[PDB]
């Protein structure tokens, strides 16, 4: 028995009493007008599916290979004095293939996205 | 004190559970946090094994990147699915018990080498004898786990970080490449 | 068993009531910012605000709206709270003062704050709606994307101990702090720190989303109250991270001639003044860094999601990397590598 | 069927005339006392104002009168607001959408009018469209008058609210007063 | 065919000033067509200046543009 | 001002039952020199005090615990 | 080794068996890399060595980037198709 | 323009001897004359009474129980018109005091539940004899008195038993009281017909639901009653007001499930465990289901044949099924063309 099982055991508990001193405290009285979403005291129609840009999803996709090195650099950090001089370089050239990923990144513009807000860059010619 | 002795088989019962509720849930997104249930019951194991090392390593890169990204994925997408009808399924039901019955009991068997099929199957069965943890005192430093793994990754395996880099680039270069649209 | 339940009663009952007090002192600075009083007509200074915010909101009744998964409305709350309050171990108060020592806090504390983002992303879906859902988006990527560089800032630190305990990084700390060598780091885990939390500097979701009051803005009594308590959880547990691994987590001074001038011997009063010496120190760098907090909200506007993951992604992780390759090859040139 | 005889008082005071004396008594007030202070030393309102009485509701967010010394803020949701302020006139167009946003609105729940133009009509009485006052529309506790009525005044209905929240006996009332 | 999400900027938000109903359509984030809806607030002042004298029609003017009203004032004495 | 001598002072200046009167009364502590007294009973006070904003210089003392 | 197979066999016959959706294809999919990750940890620790724990620690970077390479193959799947069937690809 | 629908004429005279000129068109803003006293007015069905009663203007007076309900009323009828006043129905001084101005006076006071306070005897039958007293004592024209359906003396259920024996004294005291039964009532958000059905976690009885009642919608109720209030011929006469076709409660519970599109939850576990269960939920401050309404899961609908439906004040009850959609509208949860057609849009920008 520990003090640190208690700790993630007790929190929950008191979590649970508060939910439960709510429910048990609290009026109910609910009807349909109070139910339904909130968008700015207006109802309207939701729509089934709608559009999204690359750059949402591609943050995301794109966090996980990323989140992966930081990870796979982990096992290092604990073991850097008994690799003196050697898996120094390895970590070196580990870090420097992933950079050379990273500014292929940087360099398509990935995450960035586009306005269409053109300011009508083609001038005037006449007849 | 014995209260604390069945607590493998606990998990393992209870990993059990969460997989009928992961392949038989309405709603597809209650059924990712039964897989997010079955990471952490995963990590229970881990700890409970000996590996408290990983059962971390697992809460942060599975749960914390792999469930976030299938999460994030069913929010602004769209999938149709159909709920466990009996009509549907009860003509897989079968097969099911076949396969269930045929590749449990197989791979049970490939831990043992009598050519008896039948002694292979018992020895599974045989772990009842505990095993003597004896003291030695030929360690001098606090090499853990996580030290060991970065000497092997580092050294005695430094190809396989470095293919491994190729393998993390190939997982940028790739997501990237099919949803640019480049002009 | 009666030390280990009554040690576990009394930092809880500290740190729950230092949560509640925080917001408390949020509104009290905010005025004094823009010349103005806080709250003084609830207590004698105004104290136990917080406590008439806290009574009243248990009361509120909790609505639960007809488009809306009824379970994961309440379970967020819950799993939120629960994973802002989990991470209150592993914090040492002192040397070897914690909740549960053990060998890896980091990895642990580094476990808990990405279980943090679900709390988020999974309450989005509570009540689907297609404005709701695109915000709950922008909130979850946001949060991962800089839950990135805060790993990375923590993996730069550990780079100089290389060890995952966290009462040896502070005894470590004892002949220089780390924030003095690495400065641009404080900097930028500072600004890292008030993103992880999507404070208002960095924020989108609360006030410029298409909901008007962010992510949980359909919510009433329970379901407000962990989402509150959890937030000011996360402001005091991110402080406590730049508490130890970047400022001195206990450590203030020597003091060791002030002890030979006034005591003869190790007793309790010893051990107890040692000790109010000790979380007096950590006490008045996680104050002077919660007030670093809300002096930030303050003088700011905020920002786009393109500015935000242009900020991110393009300009402060490549700086990172130079980060990276920086900081081994300067215990590379020197002959100093940190032994286990 | 057993019961055939009643044994109630004649004589028992109203709820707004009785004093508490048995200990269960003095224990259901000190219990509601904690209550309704609670509900007073937080006061949310949700910032429905709209008009030329919204800027007057922002000189109650200023520097010289301040809310926050008050315990009040703007929740600008209906659904963690204790209160609304209707602050501004009331069109035919807006009607629904007024209620909508009071039927949102847990259930202990008030609402004080601020202006003139919000309660009967004011200005803008006879026109064709206009609703002659949110009376009609929610049912509203506090009237504040003033056409741009002074902050003082708007604060000054906010402590006649406090005090119609020191004797709702929320606790008193299931006891049967 | 590029289907559009729409939503309002309704009454109730706060960085809408009150009175301003506002559909959006979106595709993504960008803004492709906007609509402002309007009438919330309107009150026929204008059919009500009518049935009063100028000196009775001069609160007409400073109730509204209500930020400025000595300028409203000043448009109609002038 | 804001600061805690101000406080100190006027609650040495005004005494610890009127002190804790007023504490109870307002928060802050001010110390006056009774212009007046009320048909209703509410005694008034105006401040010579040096570190006083505008707007701050008279007060009122009520005598109900309900005031208005 | 039993809770390992069991994970691996009841994943694949939920893998197999799925007419339902494709998420839960996927998820299959991730279960079943779980359960072979704990038969070897298992066969690491019963041992006395890392060298499970090598491969272990490997597999989970792949899986990893397996996860990120399919979902991205499932985004440029819907890109064109604006719905995904219930009955599969 | 509006119009008085509820009058029959302009100039209508009480029976009492007060002269009752209505003024103007109908409406808001307009007066019938009539003072009316609901009693109960916070309750489910007299919010609708006064809703339709201070539609046109007449002054409903309002004796009030607890001050934060009855602001819900103070919206329907025009400034000056419905006028709260407290009570208690201990203190005689106010029941005196309410009826002291109205030309009609209801009471709908019935609560289903024993309370610390009051048992079933208190409120159905002493509260009525109070009242009654006080409607006798000061000449009102026009009480008229709300009871349950099935309401007789004989009935082994304590209910059913008190309000017959209210029924008796308010006919003893008063003999020009108009007595109205009711049949059970659906309306939105009621008390345990249909906001019960829709969410509750078991739905559990005795019975195997096979009772026979049917239900009235409440505004059919509320309309019927004050067509009820106004006319002199329905002086000392007693009316049930059934609707048009008789159900039982597995069938109205199929025709809900049918509309919810979902499967509502069935238990039926045997009585005396069922009993014993009503009698411990019974030591809690919110109000729950009551141990006597199990002896009402086995009363069915017995309607006397010497009383006046509908039919006699001109109308026709609508009917359960053509409006549980409307009521039950919030607890509802909700091929390849699409997919023919959503392959010309764009979804990745
Ligand atoms: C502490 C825990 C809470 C205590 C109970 C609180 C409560 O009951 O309030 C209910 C309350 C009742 O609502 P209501 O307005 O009265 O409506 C009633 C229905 O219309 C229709 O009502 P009904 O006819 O269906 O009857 C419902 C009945 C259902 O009864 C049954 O169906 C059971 C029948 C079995 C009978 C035989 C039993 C065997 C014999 C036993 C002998 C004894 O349930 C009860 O009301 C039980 C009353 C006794 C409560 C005891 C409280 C003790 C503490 C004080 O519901 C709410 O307030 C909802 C609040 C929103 C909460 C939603 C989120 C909760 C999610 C939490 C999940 C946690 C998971 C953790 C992981
Ligand atoms: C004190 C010092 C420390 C402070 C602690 C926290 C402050 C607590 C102060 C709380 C005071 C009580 C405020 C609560 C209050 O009045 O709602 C009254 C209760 O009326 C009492 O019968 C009131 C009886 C309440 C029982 C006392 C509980 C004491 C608080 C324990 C914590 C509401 O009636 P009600 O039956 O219609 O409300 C019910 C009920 O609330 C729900 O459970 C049902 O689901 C719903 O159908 C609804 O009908
Ligand atoms: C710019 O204007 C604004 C502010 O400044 C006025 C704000 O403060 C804020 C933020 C709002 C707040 C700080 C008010 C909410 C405060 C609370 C709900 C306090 C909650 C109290 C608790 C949870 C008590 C916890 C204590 C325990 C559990 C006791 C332990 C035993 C906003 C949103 C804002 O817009
Ligand atoms: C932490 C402490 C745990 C507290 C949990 C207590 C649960 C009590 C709440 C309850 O009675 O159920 C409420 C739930 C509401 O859902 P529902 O009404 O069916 O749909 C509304 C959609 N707008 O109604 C339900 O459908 C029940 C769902 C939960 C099942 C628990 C049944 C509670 C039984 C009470 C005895
Ligand atoms: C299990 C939940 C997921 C695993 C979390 C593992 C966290 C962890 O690493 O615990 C470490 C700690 C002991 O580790 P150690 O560093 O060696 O302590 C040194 C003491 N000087 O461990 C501890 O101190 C206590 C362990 C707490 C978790 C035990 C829970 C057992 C789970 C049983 C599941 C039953 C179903
Ligand atoms: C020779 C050696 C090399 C010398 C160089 C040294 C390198 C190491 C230094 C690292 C320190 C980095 C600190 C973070 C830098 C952020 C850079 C930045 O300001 O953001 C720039 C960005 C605009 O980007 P851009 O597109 O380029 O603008 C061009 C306009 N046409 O604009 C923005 O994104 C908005 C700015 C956001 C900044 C965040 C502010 C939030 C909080 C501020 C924290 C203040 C801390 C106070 C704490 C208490 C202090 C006592
Ligand atoms: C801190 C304060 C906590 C203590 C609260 C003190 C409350 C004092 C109540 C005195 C008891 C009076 C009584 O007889 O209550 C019986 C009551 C049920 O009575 P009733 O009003 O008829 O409701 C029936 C609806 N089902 O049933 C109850 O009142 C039960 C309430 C128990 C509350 C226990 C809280 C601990
Ligand atoms: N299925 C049904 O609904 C049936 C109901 N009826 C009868 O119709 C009448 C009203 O029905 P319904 O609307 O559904 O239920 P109600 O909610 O209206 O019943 C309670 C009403 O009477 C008040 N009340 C209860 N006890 C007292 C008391 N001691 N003193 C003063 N007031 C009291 C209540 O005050 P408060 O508002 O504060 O709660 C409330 O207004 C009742 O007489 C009922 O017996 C007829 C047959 C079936
Ligand atoms: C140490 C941290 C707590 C110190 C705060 C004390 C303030 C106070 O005790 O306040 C006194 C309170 C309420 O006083 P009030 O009427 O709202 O103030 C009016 C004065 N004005 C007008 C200037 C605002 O009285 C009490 O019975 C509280 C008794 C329970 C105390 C709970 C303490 C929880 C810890
Ligand atoms: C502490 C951890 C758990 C948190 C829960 C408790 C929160 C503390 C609430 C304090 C109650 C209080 O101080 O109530 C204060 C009330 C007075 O209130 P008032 O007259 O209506 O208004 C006064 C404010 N004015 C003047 C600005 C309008 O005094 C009482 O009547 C007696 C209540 C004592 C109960 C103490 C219980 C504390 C536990
Ligand atoms: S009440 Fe007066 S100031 Fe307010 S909006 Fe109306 S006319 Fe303008």
């Amino acid at each position: 028995m520990n003090t640190f099982i208690i700790f993630i055991i007790l929190i929950p508990i008191v979590g649970f009493a508060l939910l439960a001193v709510n429910i048990l405290l609290a009026v109910y009285k609910p009807y349909n007008e109070k139910l339904g979403a909130f968008e700015c005291g207006l109802t309207s129609f939701n729509q089934t599916r709608l559009a999204f840009n690359a750059a949402f999803i591609l943050v995301a996709i794109l966090f996980l290979p990323f989140d992966l090195e930081i990870s796979t650099l982990l096992p290092y950090v604990m073991s850097i004095y008994l690799v003196s001089n050697y898996g120094f370089t390895i970590v070196l050239l580990f870090l420097l293939i992933l950079i050379i990923g990273f500014v292929y990144e940087i360099n398509t513009n990935a995450l960035k996205i586009n306005k269409h807000n053109k300011p009508n860059t083609d001038s005037l010619i006449y007849k | 004190m014995y209260l604390t002795y069945y607590f493998i088989e606990i998990t393992i019962f209870l990993a059990i559970l969460c997989t009928i509720f992961i392949i038989s849930a309405k709603n597809p997104m209650v059924s990712i946090l039964y897989m997010i249930a079955l990471f952490v019951i995963a990590a229970m194991y881990l700890y409970l094994i000996g590996l408290g090392i990983f059962s971390l390593l697992y809460i942060m890169i599975y749960i914390g990147a792999i469930a976030v990204l299938f999460l994030f994925i069913i929010t602004l997408l769209d999938i149709n699915s159909t709920e466990l009808s009996v009509k549907s399924n009860i003509r897989d039901l079968p097969l099911v018990l076949i396969s269930l019955i045929v590749l449990t009991i197989s791979g049970l068997m490939i831990y043992s080498n009598d050519s008896i099929l039948i002694n292979k199957l018992l020895e599974a069965f045989g772990n009842d004898y505990n095993t003597i943890i004896t003291q030695d005192w030929f360690n001098i430093e606090n090499t853990t786990l996580l030290t060991t793994i970065g000497n092997v990754l580092l050294t005695n395996n430094a190809f396989i970080l470095l293919v491994l880099a190729i393998v993390l680039l190939l997982g940028i270069i790739g997501p990237i490449s099919i949803t640019m649209k480049h002009k | 068993m009666i030390i280990n339940i009554v040690e576990i009663l009394i930092f809880l009952v500290c740190v729950l009531f230092s949560v509640a007090y925080l917001t408390v002192a949020e509104r009290k600075t905010l005025a004094y910012m823009q010349r103005r009083l806080g709250p003084n007509f609830v207590g004698y200074y105004g104290l136990l605000q917080a406590f008439a915010d806290a009574v009243k909101l248990l009361l509120k009744e909790i609505v639960l709206p007809k488009e809306s998964n009824y379970i994961i409305l309440v379970i967020s709350p819950l799993i939120t709270l629960i994973t802002a309050l989990i991470g209150w171990v592993v914090i040492p108060l002192g040397p070897g003062i914690t909740l549960g020592e053990l060998n890896l806090g980091i990895l642990f504390s580094l476990a808990i704050g990405s279980l943090g983002v679900f709390g988020s992303l999974l309450s989005g879906w509570s009540s689907n709606s297609k404005y709701s859902l695109l915000g709950s988006i922008r909130s979850t990527a946001q949060l991962i994307s800089y839950e990135l560089i805060l790993t990375s800032i923590f993996i730069i630190i550990i780079m100089f101990v290389s060890s995952l305990n966290i009462t040896t990084i502070i005894e470590t700390q004892r002949v220089v702090w780390y924030c003095i060598p690495l400065l641009p780091l404080l900097l930028i885990f500072f600004i890292a720190s008030v993103a992880e939390t999507a404070r208002p500097p960095f924020d989108l979701t609360e006030s410029e989303s298409e909901l008007v009051a962010g992510y949980f803005t359909e919510y009433s009594g329970s379901p407000f109250v962990f989402f509150f308590l959890a937030e000011y959880s996360n402001i005091i547990l991110i402080s406590a991270f730049n508490g130890y691994l970047l400022l001195g987590g206990y450590l203030s001074f020597n003091y060791s001639y002030l002890f030979n001038i006034l005591f003869n011997d190790y007793s309790y009063v010893s051990f107890l003044f040692e000790g109010l010496i000790n979380s007096s120190a950590y006490a008045i760098k996680l104050v002077f860094l919660m007030f670093s907090f809300i002096w930030v909200r303050a003088a700011f506007p905020r920002f786009t999601y393109d500015n935000l993951i242009n900020f991110c992604w393009i300009i402060l992780l490549p700086l990172l990397f130079g980060i990276f390759l920086i900081i081994p090859s300067t215990l590379y040139i020197f002959d100093s590598f940190p032994t286990l | 069927p057993r019961v055939s005889s009643s044994s109630m008082p004649t004589d028992f005071p109203l709820p707004s005339q009785q004093k508490p004396n048995s200990a269960v008594d003095y224990t259901l007030t000190t219990l509601d006392a904690v209550a309704n202070w609670a509900r007073q030393g937080s006061f949310w309102p949700v910032t429905f104002g709209l008009a030329c009485c919204a800027v007057e509701m922002m000189h109650v967010s200023a520097p010289r009168y301040d809310q926050d010394r008050l315990g009040i803020i703007f929740r600008a949701s209906p659904r963690q607001s204790d209160i609304m302020i209707v602050a501004g006139t009331l069109t035919n167009k807006m009607a629904p959408v007024l209620r909508q946003v009071y039927d949102q609105m847990p259930e202990p729940r008030w609402v004080i009018s601020m202006g003139s133009c919000a309660n009967g009509g004011g200005y803008y009485h006879f026109s064709y469209s206009v609703v002659r006052g949110c009376d009609r529309i929610v049912p509203v506790d506090v009237y504040v008058p003033g056409c741009p009525p002074t902050s003082e005044a708007l604060m000054y209905g906010v402590f006649q609210l406090q005090r119609k929240m020191r004797n709702t006996k929320i606790t008193r009332m299931w006891y049967r007063k | 065919r590029i289907r559009a999400f729409t939503i309002n900027f309704g009454p109730q938000h706060p960085a809408a000033h009150g009175v301003l109903r506002l559909i959006l359509e979106l595709s993504g984030e960008e803004i492709i067509r906007s609509d402002p809806h309007v009438g919330l607030l309107h009150r026929g002042t204008e059919k009500l200046i009518e049935y009063k004298t100028y000196m009775q029609a001069l609160p007409y003017f400073d109730r509204l543009d209500y930020v400025s009203m000595m300028t409203n004032e000043q448009v109609f004495s002038l | 001002s804001s600061s805690l001598y101000r406080v100190l002072r006027n609650a040495w200046e005004v005494g610890p039952r009127s002190y804790w009167k007023q504490l109870n009364s307002i928060g802050d502590t001010k110390s006056g020199r009774l212009v007046g007294t009320d048909i209703y009973g509410n005694k008034f006070y105006e401040t010579d005090h040096q570190d006083e904003i505008h707007l701050r210089t008279r007060y009122v003392e009520y005598k109900e615990k309900d005031y208005d | 080794m039993f809770i390992g197979t069991i994970i691996l066999v009841l994943s694949f016959l939920g893998f197999v068996f799925n007419r339902r959706n494709i998420i839960l294809a996927f998820i299959c999919l991730e279960t079943m890399l779980l359960g072979i990750n704990l038969i070897l940890l298992r066969n690491s620790v019963l041992f006395d060595d890392i060298s499970g724990s090598l491969f272990a620690i490997v597999i989970i970077i792949l899986a990893g980037v397996e996860s990120a390479i399919g979902l991205s193959l499932l985004v440029s799947y819907y890109r064109l198709r604006g719905v995904i069937n219930s009955y599969g690809i | 323009m509006n119009s008085f629908e509820n009058l029959a004429q302009d100039v209508n005279i009480t029976r009492s001897g007060k002269t009752l000129i209505a003024k103007g068109t109908g409406g808001r803003s307009s007066r019938t004359g009539y003072t009316a006293t609901v009693f109960g007015a916070n309750g489910f069905l007299g919010s609708y009474l006064t809703a339709k009663l201070a539609k046109h203007g007449t002054t409903v007076v309002v004796p009030y129980r607890e001050e934060m309900a009855k602001r819900h009323l103070k919206v329907t009828g025009d400034l000056g018109v419905v006028n709260f006043l407290e009570m208690d129905l201990r203190n005689l001084e106010s029941i005196d005091e309410a009826v002291r101005h109205s030309d009609i006076v209801v009471n709908l006071i019935g609560r289903e539940y024993e309370t610390k306070n009051f048992n079933y005897y208190d409120v159905h039958v002493e509260g009525a004899r109070r009242i009654a007293e006080a409607v006798k004592k000061h000449n009102i024209a026009r009480y008229i008195h709300v009871s349950a359906f099935n309401a007789e003396i004989d009935s082994p259920s304590e209910f059913n038993h008190t309000k017959g024996l209210g029924e008796q004294v308010t006919k003893d005291i008063v003999p020009w009281a108009t007595i109205v039964r009711p049949a059970p009532m659906f309306g939105r958000e009621d008390k345990w017909f249909l906001d019960r059905m829709a969410r509750s976690p078991c739905l559990v009885s005795a019975n195997k639901f096979q009772e026979t009642s049917n239900p009235v919608h409440v505004i059919d109720v509320a309309a019927a009653l004050e067509r009820i209030c106004f006319d002199d011929s329905t002086v000392a006469q007693t009316f049930e007001l059934y609707g048009p076709q008789k159900f039982t409660q597995k069938q109205i519970i199929d025709m809900v499930s049918e509309t919810l599109r979902k499967e509502v939850r069935h238990i039926e576990l045997p009585k005396a465990l069922y009993q014993a269960y009503t009698k411990a939920t019974q030591a809690i401050w919110w109000p729950t289901y009551s141990p006597d309404q199990v002896e009402r899961q086995f009363l069915s609908q017995k309607i006397d044949p010497s009383a006046k439906t509908f039919n006699d004040l001109d109308l026709t009850p609508m009917e359960l099924p053509d409006l549980m959609f409307k009521l039950i509208r919030p607890y509802r949860v909700n091929v390849s063309q699409l997919e023919n057609k959503e392959k010309t849009f764009v979804h990745i920008l």
